[PDB]
RNA sequence: GGAAACUCAAAGAGUGCUAUGCGGAGUGCGCGAGAGCAUUUCCGGCAGCAGAGAUUUCAGCUGU
C-alpha cells in the first residue's frame, strides 16, 4: 500500500505546522483524516478525476486557511516554515499524478 | 541453539551484536517511509544496460 | 484453508487442519456413521473393552499351559464371548486378538440386528423405532439403542403389540387379527 | 538501450518511450516471456508518450501504402521529429524501435540523429504492444482498431488489386 | 459530566463505493506488536529456505556447443547480448546469448586456439563502422594472430566482408591476446610478449624481461596504459605502455592460470593460479596479496570479476565453477552440473547477471549469478519483499541454524571427498606446526596471504 | 524531533554501564544514527493515529466516576455503542463462560450445562450454536472464528465453524481452563490433573506433557507479551511456565489459599492476581517486585481482568469495579474505596455495577471497543466502560472489519509466521543474543637458613 | 421427500482492475542548455507611485 507512504510524506509539514501555534492537534488530526480518505479514494481502483478536483480543492483551502491563520495569529505573512512551499508542491504533484493516471481529459489538463 | 556461538567478525563483542540487532525493521514495527529507506541493497543496478568500468575524474 | 500456492506448500507440509495424526483416521467417526451410534464415548467404552480382553488374553497365554486356573478361564471367556454373540462360532484364542473388533461389539447392538433380522430397512429407522418405543425383547420395552443383546436374545426381538407399525403390516398381508388388540 | 519504439497502427502512428529495459541474455525465458502477456507489468516497462492519428481515412490508405512499400511519409516525419531528441555528435546516439529492417534505412536518411533497432528485443516488445493494444493509450484516441482495420484493409485490398468501379 | 467513548463511525473503515479501497489503520506501538526479535528471525528462516528451495541458477546452454572444447572466452565490453568463443580444434564463433546462437563460425586456425578478444579498432583509412559489424581477433598455435570482422545484426542502419580482414605473423607461436581498450593497440603473449597495433604487420614493441613464455596477459580497463601478464616462471610481472617496459614482476609458489583486472578498484586485480585458490592482489603494494580465495580442490583455471566490482567468479580444473564475495574468502556459492568437465573458461556477462561458463567437454553455458533472484521486471510490493527479506537474512546471517541452510549445498562427492581429505591434511600440518611451535625459539608467523609469494622484483 | 512518545518507543538493550577499528567505528555510529531516526519517524506516526480514546471525567466536585448508572451512559452516549451493549438472557443452561476473539468480532457463549454458541454479535449471525449434553467448563476461538475448542467433561473438544467436531483429545484427559497463544499456534491446556499440556494445533502435535507438582490448576492466565502461561495453584503459588523446560520458570508467591484469578497486563509488564484470602495484588513482572497489594476487601474477588489500556477488573461475586490508573508504580495508584474524608490521594474506582443476585463467572473486555463482556449466571452482559479499549487498533495483524479473502491470507500468513515452540522465553528480546558463556571480547587466533644456603646445589 | 432468495456459511475456478515512484533567479564551471557542483548575490518585507489585470492579483521606482 503505498497510500500509506503518502500518507506519512505528509507528517513533517503539519508537525512543523503544530509546533508553532497555528493548528492544534485535535483539527490537525481531522485534516489528516480528511487527508487520508482522500489519498485512499485516489489511488484506490476505479477512481475518478473528479475525485482529483475535489482533492485539489481541499488543498486549495487548506492553503488559504493557512495562510489566514499565518496572518492573524502570527501578524507575519509567512513562518518561513517547511510548509508554505509544501502544500501547493503537493497540489502540484496531485496535479502531476492526475495528469499522468489520467491524460484524457482536457479540462484537468 | 537460538543465540549465536561467538561474536561475528566485523563486530567485536557482545555489545555491539546486540546494538546492530536492537532495531527490527519490519514495516510492523517501523515505518513505511523508514522502512523502505533502512532496507535497500549497497549495490542497485539497472536491469538491462551493460556497465561500464568507472573512469571518473576530469572527463 | 486455502489450497496453498506452490512454495507455501513446500513451505508447510506437515500442517493438517482437519486430519491430525492422534485421530487414527478418524476411525471412532466412521464407524459411528456406519453403525448409527447416537452418543459420543460409545467408541472409546467399546474399545476399553477390546482392550480389555486382549490384555486379559495376552495374560492367560502368559500363563503356563497345564493349569486349571488359566485353561477355566480362558474356556470361560471364550464362551462368555460366546453368550453375548461377539463371535460367531466358539474359535480359536487367536480370534481373540483377530475377531473381536469395536465393529463386531457394535453388531451386536439392538438397531443393527434389528436391521440385520429385516425388522426395519435401515438402522437410522431402527433407532427411530426404538426411541419412538415399539420393540421389545421378550418381555420388556426397549428405550435406548445402547442395549445390545445377547447370543439368547436375538429371537424375541419383536414389536410391542399396538405398535401401528405392527397392524399395518398384519393389515398388509390382510391376517389383522383384531381380537387379540393388535 | 531502446529509447524509444514506434508502432504502426490503423488509426494512426503512436510512438512509446521505455521506462525499464527488458532483459538482454534471458529474454528466452518463461518468466520473461510471460511478463509481455501481463498487462500490469508490461506497463513497467513502456509509457506512451505520443499518439497522431491519421486526419483521413485517404490519408490512413496512403500511409498503410508508404509503410508496405517501406517509405516514409510525412506524418511519420512530424512524428518522428516531435518526439526523438535530437543528439549532439556521436556520442549517444538517439535509438528507435522499429518493426521492419526496410523501414530501417529510410528513416535513418530522413534522421541521421537516429539510429534504428529491428531484432529479438524490439519485435518482441512490439508484439506486446500490439497484443495489449488499445488498453495503452486509455481511450486518447478517436478510433476503434478491428472495425478500423476492416476498413483499411479493404481498401488497401481493393488499391493493390485495382478492383474495378463500374 | 463528559462522557464520550469510540466513534467507530463505520465510514472512513469500511468504503462508502464498492471499488475503492479502504484503510488500513495502523498503530506502530510496540506494545501492539509483541515479538519482534522471533517473529523476524523466522522470516529469516522462511527466506533462506526460500532462496534454498528457488535456487534454480542454470539457464541454459547456447548452441549445439563446440567440436572439441571452449579454450577462449571473450565477451565485448561494449554490448550485453554477444560475446566470441573459440575451441581448440581450431574453430571460432561468435555467439548471439539472446537467441542463443552463433552469428557465424569459422575453422580459423590448424591447431589450437589460445587467445581471443574483441576489438573496436581505428584504421588511419577509414571510419571504421563498428555498430553495423563488429570485430574480434584471435591467436593461436600457428604462430599466428588474425583481427576479424562479424556481419552481426542488432541495427537496422543499412540495406558483404565477413572473415579476415587482415593477418598479422609472428615468428613463434602464441598463448594470450588483450587489447588496449583504446587507440586499437593490442598485445600478445607467446614465446615473448609483443605490443602492436591493427595498422602494421610487425611488433611495435618486445616486451619481456628474459627468456621465458608468457602464459596469459591482460590490460586494464580504467588506467588502459597499464596491463599485467603471467609467465611459466611462476610470474606476475606488470608492463606500462606509456614508459613501454615491464616494471615489476613477483614469483610465486605455483604458476598463475589466470589474471584478471578490477573494472571499480581499478589497481587490484586478481590472478588465479594452480595452487587451489585465488589472490585478489594490490598493484601498488605486490608484496602482501590482500585477499585469498581459498575454497577449491583442484587448479583455478581462470577468474573475472563481476562488473559490479565486488563480486568474482573462478573456474577451475575440477569440474566445478563457484562465486565469491570480495571480501570474504570463501564460496558464495558453487555451480556444476554432471555434463559439465574440466571447466577452463568463465567469463561475468556485462550486467553482472549472468555467468558464462565454457568448459572442456565442449559445451559454454549461462549461468545467472544471484542463484534464487528471477530476472523480470517486478511490482514494488514484491521488490519490497525480496530486499526486505534480503536484508533480513544478512542480519540473522550468524544464527546457527540459518547459517547451516545458507550454507548446504550439495557438490559432487568427487569434491566432497577431496575437500574433508584437504581438511585433514591441513589440520595436520597445523598441528605439527604447532608442536613445532611449541619448542623452536623463532619459527616466525607468516600470514597467509604473505605464505604464498616466493619472491618480488624491486622490494621497496 | 522530540516526540514525547519516544520513551514509549526506544528499545533497551544489553549494556556495560570507543573503538580502534575505523570500519566498525563508522558501521556502529551509522547503525545507531539510522536507529535514532527510525525510532524519531515511527514516532511521528500519533499524527496519523484516526482517534483518540474515549473517557470520562467528573468536571465537578461533587458528582464521582463510580457512582454513574449505566442507564445515564447508554443515554448520553452515541446510538451505535448504545446498541452495542447487548445482554442476553439465558436462563435454562448454566453459567456462562464469555471469550471473544483477539478482535472484537465474534464472541464464544458456554453453558456450564451443555449449551455453546460462537456468534457475531455486532451482526446478529449464528455461526454454531450446539447443546451437547455434557458439561463444559470453559471455552476458546482458536485463530479466527473458523476454529473453537471446548473443554467439556472430561476430553477437550475443538470445533469446525458451523458446530461440527473435528478433534476429541485423546491427551488433554481433562480440563478446566484453555488459552491460545496466537502467534505460536499453540492451545495450551490445564486442569484438575496436574498437567499443563501444550498442543501445536497447526500439525496437530502435542508438545509438552508438562507435570505441574502442585495438584490442580486453579486459574491459568496468558502473558500477552512473552507468551509464558502463568498458572495459580491452590499453594497461593502463581508460577509461570514455558513449553522448553519442565521446571517452572518462576514460581512467584502471591496470595495465601488457592489463588482465584491471574490477568495479565497487554504490555507484559503488570500482573492483577486474586486469591481466596480475599486479597488482590498488583506485580510488577519484569523486575518480579510486589507492586501494591490490596488486602482484606469485602469478598474473594473472583476474577480480574485488565484491558488494553491498563484498566483494573475486579468481579467480587455479584460486583464489576473497574479502577483506572491503577497500574502505575506510585503508592497513589493502589486501588482503594474510600477517599477517606474525600482524600485526593486514592483510586476511589473508575466504575462500579451491582448485578441484581447472579455471581459473575468471568469478566472479558472487548478489544477494540470501549465495553466489557461480563458472564454471569442467568446470560452475558455488555457493559459500557468508556475507556476500555485501544481506538487505534492495528490492521495489518487483526482487523474489525476483515472480510473473508484478508481472512484466510491473514491466517495463512500467521500459519507461515509460526513462532517455534521453543522460543517461548522469559523475555522475548533473548534470540539475537550470543550465549552467557563464550565470553564478549573475540579473540581472533592470536591470543589462545645460613647452613641451608651452605646445602644448596645438592 | 423435490423447488423459490437479496436465506447465510465454506471452499474452487474464470473474467476483469493499473497491480502502478529551501524557491525565483542571478553568479563561474558541465558540450544554446540544464542533467550536477555553489550561494547572501537581490529576494520570498513595509507602505506609496503609476502601467495593468478580476475588492485581490502582477509590472518597474522612493525610502526601507
Amino acid at each position: 500500500s503505498k497510500t500509506r507512504y503518502y500518507l506519512e510524506q505528509c507528517i513533517p509539514e503539519m508537525d512543523d505546522l503544530v509546533e508553532k501555534g497555528l493548528f492544534t492537534k485535535n483539527e490537525v488530526s481531522l485534516i489528516m483524516k480528511k487527508r487520508t480518505d482522500f489519498e485512499h479514494r485516489l489511488n484506490s481502483r476505479g477512481s475518478s478525476i473528479n475525485d482529483y478536483i475535489k482533492y485539489i480543492n481541499y488543498e486549495s483551502n487548506v492553503n488559504k486557511l493557512r495562510a489566514k491563520r499565518c496572518k492573524r495569529i502570527l501578524q507575519v505573512k509567512k513562518t518561513n516554515s517547511l510548509s508554505d512551499w509544501s502544500i501547493q508542491q503537493r497540489i502540484g504533484f496531485i496535479y502531476q499524478r492526475g495528469t499522468n493516471k489520467f491524460p484524457q481529459d482536457l479540462k484537468f489538463w | 541453539k537460538y543465540q549465536s556461538s561467538a561474536v561475528p567478525f566485523p563486530f567485536e563483542n557482545r555489545e555491539q551484536y546486540e546494538r546492530s540487532l536492537r532495531m527490527p525493521i519490519g514495516q510492523e514495527w517501523t515505518s513505511r517511509a523508514s522502512h523502505q529507506e533502512l532496507i535497500k541493497p549497497r549495490i542497485m543496478t539497472k536491469p538491462g544496460q551493460v556497465i561500464d568500468p568507472l573512469k571518473a575524474p576530469f572527463k | 484453508v486455502r489450497k496453498l500456492k506452490h512454495h507455501e506448500q513446500k513451505l508447510l507440509k506437515k500442517v493438517d487442519f482437519l486430519e491430525w495424526k492422534q485421530d487414527q483416521g478418524h476411525r471412532d467417526t466412521q464407524v459411528m456413521r456406519t453403525y448409527h451410534i447416537q452418543n459420543r464415548e460409545d467408541y472409546h467404552k467399546y474399545n476399553r473393552i477390546c482392550g480389555d480382553i486382549r490384555r486379559l488374553a495376552n495374560k492367560l497365554s502368559l500363563l503356563p499351559p497345564t493349569d486349571p486356573f488359566r485353561r477355566k478361564h480362558e474356556q470361560l471367556l471364550l464362551d462368555k464371548l460366546y453368550a453375548m454373540g461377539v463371535l460367531t462360532t466358539k474359535s480359536k484364542i487367536s480370534d481373540l486378538e483377530n475377531k473381536v473388533t469395536v465393529s463386531a461389539i457394535c453388531r451386536r447392538r439392538l438397531p443393527v440386528i434389528m436391521h440385520r433380522l429385516k425388522m426395519a430397512e435401515t438402522i437410522q429407522d431402527a433407532v427411530k423405532f426404538i426411541e419412538q418405543g415399539h420393540v421389545r425383547v421378550g418381555p420388556n420395552l426397549i428405550n435406548d439403542p445402547a442395549y445390545l443383546v445377547t447370543r439368547n436374545m436375538e429371537d424375541y426381538v419383536t414389536w410391542v403389540d399396538n405398535s401401528k407399525i405392527k397392524k399395518t403390516l398384519l393389515r398388509y398381508r390382510n391376517q389383522i387379527d383384531d381380537f387379540d388388540f393388535s | 538501450p531502446i529509447e524509444y519504439l514506434l508502432f504502426e497502427e490503423p488509426t494512426g502512428y503512436a510512438v512509446f518511450k521505455v521506462k525499464l529495459q527488458q532483459d538482454d541474455i534471458g529474454s528466452r525465458l518463461k518468466e520473461v516471456q510471460e511478463q509481455i502477456n501481463d498487462f500490469g507489468a508490461f506497463t513497467k516497462l513502456i509509457e506512451l508518450v505520443s499518439f497522431a492519428p491519421f486526419k483521413g481515412a485517404a490519408e490512413a490508405l496512403e500511409n498503410a501504402n508508404d509503410i508496405s512499400e517501406g517509405l516514409v511519409s510525412e506524418s511519420l516525419k512530424a512524428i518522428l521529429d516531435l518526439n526523438l531528441p535530437k543528439a549532439s555528435s556521436k556520442k549517444k546516439n538517439i535509438t528507435l524501435a522499429i518493426s521492419d529492417k526496410n523501414l530501417g534505412p529510410s528513416i535513418k536518411e530522413e534522421f541521421p540523429y537516429v539510429d534504428c533497432i529491428s531484432n529479438e528485443l524490439a519485435q518482441d516488445l512490439i508484439r506486446g504492444v500490439r497484443l495489449h493494444g488499445e488498453k495503452l493509450f486509455k481511450g486518447l484516441q478517436s478510433g476503434d482498431l478491428e472495425r478500423a482495420q476492416l476498413g483499411l484493409g479493404h481498401a488497401y485490398s481493393r488499391a493493390k488489386v485495382k478492383f474495378s468501379v463500374q | 459530566m463528559k462522557i464520550k467513548t469510540i466513534k467507530r463511525s463505520a465510514d472512513d473503515y469500511v468504503p462508502v463505493k464498492s471499488t475503492q479501497e479502504s484503510q488500513m489503520p495502523r498503530n506502530l506501538n510496540p506494545e501492539l506488536h509483541p515479538f519482534e526479535r522471533a517473529r523476524e528471525y523466522t522470516k529469516a528462516l522462511n527466506a533462506t529456505k526460500l532462496e534454498r528451495m528457488f535456487a534454480k541458477p542454470f539457464v541454459g546452454q547456447l548452441g549445439y556447443g563446440h567440436r572439441d572444447g571452449v579454450y577462449a572466452i571473450a565477451k565485448n565490453y561494449g554490448s550485453l547480448n554477444k560475446l566470441a568463443t573459440g575451441s581448440a580444434d581450431g574453430v571460432i564463433k561468435y555467439w548471439n546469448m539472446s537467441t542463443r546462437e552463433e552469428f557465424v563460425s569459422f575453422k580459423a586456425h590448424y591447431g589450437l586456439v589460445t587467445g581471443l578478444c574483441v576489438t573496436q579498432p581505428r584504421f588511419h583509412d577509414k571510419k571504421p563502422d563498428l555498430k553495423s559489424q563488429n570485430f574480434m581477433l584471435s591467436c593461436s598455435d600457428d604462430k599466428t594472430v588474425k583481427l576479424w570482422s562479424i556481419n552481426v545484426d542488432d541495427y537496422s542502419n543499412k540495406n558483404n566482408e565477413e572473415g579476415l580482414i587482415r593477418t598479422f605473423d609472428g615468428e613463434s607461436a602464441f598463448q594470450g591476446i588483450d587489447s588496449h581498450r583504446e587507440n586499437s593497440t593490442f598485445a600478445t603473449g607467446g614465446a615473448k610478449i609483443h605490443l602492436w597495433d591493427v595498422n602494421r604487420l610487425k611488433p611495435v614493441s618486445d616486451l619481456s624481461w628474459g627468456a621465458d613464455n608468457i602464459t596469459s596477459l591482460k590490460f586494464n580497463q580504467n588506467e588502459t596504459d597499464i596491463l599485467a601478464s603471467t609467465g611459466s616462471d611462476n610470474s606476475i610481472v606488470l608492463y606500462d605502455l606509456r614508459t613501454n617496459s615491464p616494471t615489476q614482476k613477483i614469483v610465486q609458489t605455483m604458476r598463475t592460470n589466470a589474471i584478471c583486472w578490477n573494472p571499480m578498484e581499478a589497481f587490484n586485480f586478481v590472478t588465479a593460479n594452480e595452487d587451489h585458490n585465488a589472490y585478489y592482489y594490490d598493484m601498488r603494494n605486490l608484496s602482501r596479496s590482500l585477499n585469498v580465495f581459498k575454497d577449491h580442490v583442484s587448479a583455478v583455471m581462470d577468474v573475472d570479476f563481476s562488473p559490479t566490482g565486488d563480486e568474482i567468479v573462478t573456474g577451475s580444473y575440477d569440474k566445478s565453477i563457484r562465486i565469491y564475495k570480495t571480501n570474504h574468502g570463501h564460496s558464495r556459492e558453487i555451480y556444476h552440473t554432471k555434463r559439465m568437465q574440466h571447466v577452463f573458461q568463465v567469463k561475468y556477462s556485462m550486467d553482472s547477471k549472468y555467468i558464462i561458463s565454457g568448459s572442456d567437454d565442449g559445451n559454454v553455458r549461462l549461468w545467472r549469478s544471484k542463484a534464487w533472484e528471477r530476472s523480470n521486471v517486478k511490482t514494488t510490493r514484491e521488490k519490497n519483499k525480496l530486499e526486505y527479506d534480503e536484508k533480513l537474512k544478512e542480519r540473522f546471517r550468524h544464527m546457527p541454524e540459518i547459517k547451516r541452510i545458507s550454507r548446504h549445498r550439495h557438490v559432487p562427492q568427487v569434491i566432497k571427498k577431496a575437500q574433508e581429505i584437504k581438511n585433514i591434511e591441513l589440520s595436520s600440518i597445523k598441528r605439527r606446526e604447532a608442536n613445532e611451535r611449541r619448542t623452536r625459539k623463532d619459527m616466525p608467523y607468516i600470514s597467509e596471504r604473505k605464505k604464498q609469494i616466493v619472491g618480488t622484483v624491486h622490494k621497496y | 524531533k522530540e516526540r514525547e512518545n519516544q520513551n514509549k518507543f526506544e528499545r533497551s538493550t544489553y549494556t556495560n554501564n570507543q573503538t580502534k577499528d575505523k570500519k566498525l567505528r563508522a558501521g556502529l555510529k551509522k547503525i545507531d544514527e539510522q536507529y535514532k531516526k527510525a525510532v524519531s519517524s515511527a514516532a511521528a506516526t500519533d499524527y496519523l493515529l484516526p482517534e483518540s480514546n474515549g473517557y470520562l471525567e467528573p468536571e465537578n466536585e461533587l458528582e464521582k466516576t463510580f457512582k454513574v448508572q449505566q442507564s445515564e451512559i447508554k443515554s448520553s452516549v452515541d446510538v451505535s455503542t448504545a446498541n452495542k451493549a447487548l445482554d442476553l438472557s439465558l436462563k435454562e443452561f448454566g453459567p456462562y463462560h464469555i471469550k471473544y476473539a483477539k478482535n472484537g468480532t465474534h464472541l464464544l457463549i458456554t453453558g456450564r450445562k451443555g449449551h455453546v454458541a460462537s456468534m457475531d454479535w455486532r451482526k446478529g449471525q449464528l455461526r454454531a450454536e450446539l447443546f451437547l449434553n455434557e458439561t463444559c467448563h470453559s471455552a476458546t476461538y482458536l485463530q479466527n472464528e473458523q476454529y473453537f475448542a471446548v473443554a467439556q467433561k472430561k476430553y477437550t473438544f475443538i470445533y469446525d465453524h458451523e458446530g461440527t467436531e473435528l478433534h476429541r483429545l485423546k491427551q488433554h484427559i481433562e480440563a478446566r481452563h484453555l488459552d491460545f497463544l496466537p502467534y505460536h499456534y499453540l492451545l495450551v491446556t490445564a486442569g484438575e490433573t496436574g498437567w499443563l499440556k501444550y498442543h501445536d494445533v497447526s500439525t496437530g502435535q502435542l508438545v509438552s506433557e508438562l507435570r505441574t507438582k502442585a495438584g490442580p490448576t486453579m486459574a491459568m492466565a496468558q502473558n500477552p507479551w512473552n507468551a509464558v502461561m502463568h498458572l495459580g495453584h491452590s499453594n497461593g503459588t502463581v508460577s509461570l511456565w514455558s513449553p522448553s523446560m519442565p521446571e517452572p520458570l518462576v514460581k512467584l508467591l502471591s496470595a495465601r489459599g488457592p489463588v482465584n484469578s491471574i490477568a495479565i497486563d497487554r504490555s507484559g509488564y503488570y500482573m492483577a492476581t486474586t486469591g481466596a484470602d480475599r486479597s488482590m495484588k498488583i506485580w510488577d513482572i519484569r523486575n518480579f517486585k510486589q507492586l501494591h497489594s490490596v488486602e482484606s476487601l469485602p469478598t474473594p474477588g473472583t476474577n480480574v481482568s485488565i484491558s488494553d489500556t491498563g484498566l483494573l477488573a475486579l468481579s467480587r461475586g455479584p460486583h464489576v469495579t473497574l479502577w483506572k490508573d491503577a497500574l502505575k508504580l506510585s503508592g497513589d495508584s493502589k486501588p482503594c474505596f474510600g477517599s477517606m474524608g474525600g482524600n485526593p490521594h486514592r483510586n476511589t474506582p473508575y466504575m462500579s455495577h451491582l448485578f441484581a443476585g447472579n455471581k459473575v463467572e468471568n469478566l472479558g473486555f472487548v478489544p477494540f471497543e470501549d465495553l466489557l463482556g461480563v458472564g454471569h449466571q442467568t446470560g452475558i452482559t455488555n457493559l459500557i466502560v468508556p475507556g476500555a479499549g485501544e481506538a487505534n487498533y492495528d490492521a495489518l495483524e487483526l482487523n474489525p472489519f476483515e472480510t473473508k479473502k484478508q481472512r484466510q491470507e491473514q491466517e495463512v500468513r500467521t500459519l507461515l509466521n509460526k513462532l517455534p515452540a521453543d522460543t517461548i522465553t522469559l523475555d522475548p528480546n533473548s534470540i539475537g543474543s550470543v550465549d552467557k558463556r563464550s565470553s564478549t571480547i573475540r579473540l581472533n587466533a592470536k591470543d589462545l637458613d645460613v647452613i641451608e644456603e651452605a646445602l644448596s646445589r645438592f
